[PDB]
């Protein structure tokens, strides 16, 4: 039953963790806004092979990822769960995190993402070939935006992104659970003491991040099938791990 | 696995 003040270290240790581990500097994305790809630019990306795209994505997919991992071993409670747990929590949760993560890098006013140095519409990932799926993603990303999270909300509610108890497969559901709490508990507080717990009922449903990561699956299995040695020569071994079939 | 490797166990 943790007290006020644990629950008060459990909010500035999240943060700490999420300061540690967040990639970019805000300040430098929100800087960038003005750098906008250029309608030439833009054909550039959108007259690459589907391969090299998907190639391109998967690589800055597992960067960001690569720090989602070192997020999570710096969250105390985190290596407190066992091997197996880490794992399928990590495993599930790492693409959610990054998902959240990346509306930071999203501009609502001109619906453009930072992607490899500029600003640039959902159009950009054309070539691709799930346009269902970046549409999604976009769509989620301007749903997130209009929450206007500050950093430490950023930290706070991708913690319970990733302490998600109802992943399947877990040998101590009860310990999740119990640290799960702790950290709604953690990111509950943090938003009384700012008068932003009207935030709560317009977070996305918990299904959302599951059919997106589903939706991501299933678009890398029709390219997987359509181009099988790329994946296996070239994408990052994690990027494999965590989503092929 | 490598999210093993990753967490050091
Ligand atoms: C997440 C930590 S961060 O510090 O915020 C950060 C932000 C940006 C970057 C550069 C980068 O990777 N951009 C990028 C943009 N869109 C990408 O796909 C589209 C389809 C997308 C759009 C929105 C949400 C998810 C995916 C990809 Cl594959 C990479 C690095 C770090």
């Amino acid at each position: 039953y943790a007290s006020l003040t644990e629950i008060e270290h459990l909010v500035q240790s999240v943060c700490k963790s999420y300061r540690e581990t967040c990639q970019l500097r805000l300040e430098d994305l929100l800087r960038q806004r003005s750098n906008i790809f250029s309608r030439e630019e833009v054909t550039g990306y959108q007259r690459k092979s589907m391969w090299e795209m998907w190639e391109r994505c998967a690589h800055h997919l597992t960067e960001a990822i690569q720090y989602v991992v070192e997020f999570a071993k710096r969250l105390s409670g985190f290596m407190e769960l066992c091997q197996n747990d880490q794992i399928v929590l990590l495993k599930a949760g790492a693409m959610e995190v990054v998902l959240v993560r990346m509306c930071r890098a999203y501009n609502a006013d001109n619906r453009t993402v930072f992607f490899e140095g500029k600003y640039g519409g959902m159009e950009l990932f054309r070539a691709l070939g799930c346009s269902e799926l970046i549409s999604s993603i976009f769509d989620f990303s301007h749903s997130l935006s209009a929450l206007h999270f500050s950093e430490d909300e950023i930290a706070l509610y991708t913690a319970l992104v990733l302490i998600n108890a109802h992943r399947p497969g877990l040998q101590e559901k009860r310990k999740v659970e119990q640290l799960q709490y702790n950290l709604e508990l953690a990111f509950h507080h943090h938003l009384s003491k700012t008068h932003r717990q009207s935030i709560l009922a317009k977070l996305p449903p918990k299904g959302k991040l599951r059919s997106l990561c589903s939706q991501h699956v299933e678009r890398l299995q029709i390219f997987q099938h359509l181009h099988p040695i790329v994946v296996q020569a070239a994408f990052p071994p994690l990027y494999k791990e965590l989503f092929s079939t | 696995t490598l999210l093993q490797l990753l967490l050091g166990h």
